[PDB]
């Protein structure tokens, strides 16, 4: 069960999305969408 | 057994979650270092 929940959505070049994890460094993790080194949830990336 | 004995160049050369890690097992062994020494401390206080 869960207290508050948020979906985030957006879209990346796929190279990047090893960014959207914890604490790794690179433009869309400094400049774009940065998710906290302390933060419960999960990633879900697809092709569109 | 992290890479390197000094803490700054460990949190420069590495990425926030490895660096953690490495900081941790230097953590872990230092202070066993303290514990040996306070044991050994309180062992020897007995005597005197």
């Amino acid at each position: 069960c869960f207290t508050n929940v948020y979906a985030d959505s957006f879209v990346i070049r796929g190279n990047e999305v090893s960014q959207i994890a914890p604490g790794q460094t690179g433009n869309i993790a400094d400049y774009n969408y940065k998710l906290p080194d302390d933060f419960t949830g999960c990633v879900i990336a697809w092709n569109s | 057994g992290a890479i390197s004995s000094v803490l700054n160049d460990i949190l420069s050369r590495l990425d926030k979650v490895e660096a953690e890690v490495q900081i941790d097992r230097l953590i872990t062994g230092r202070l066993q270092s303290l514990q040996t020494y306070v044991t050994q401390q309180l062992i020897r206080a007995a005597e005197i």
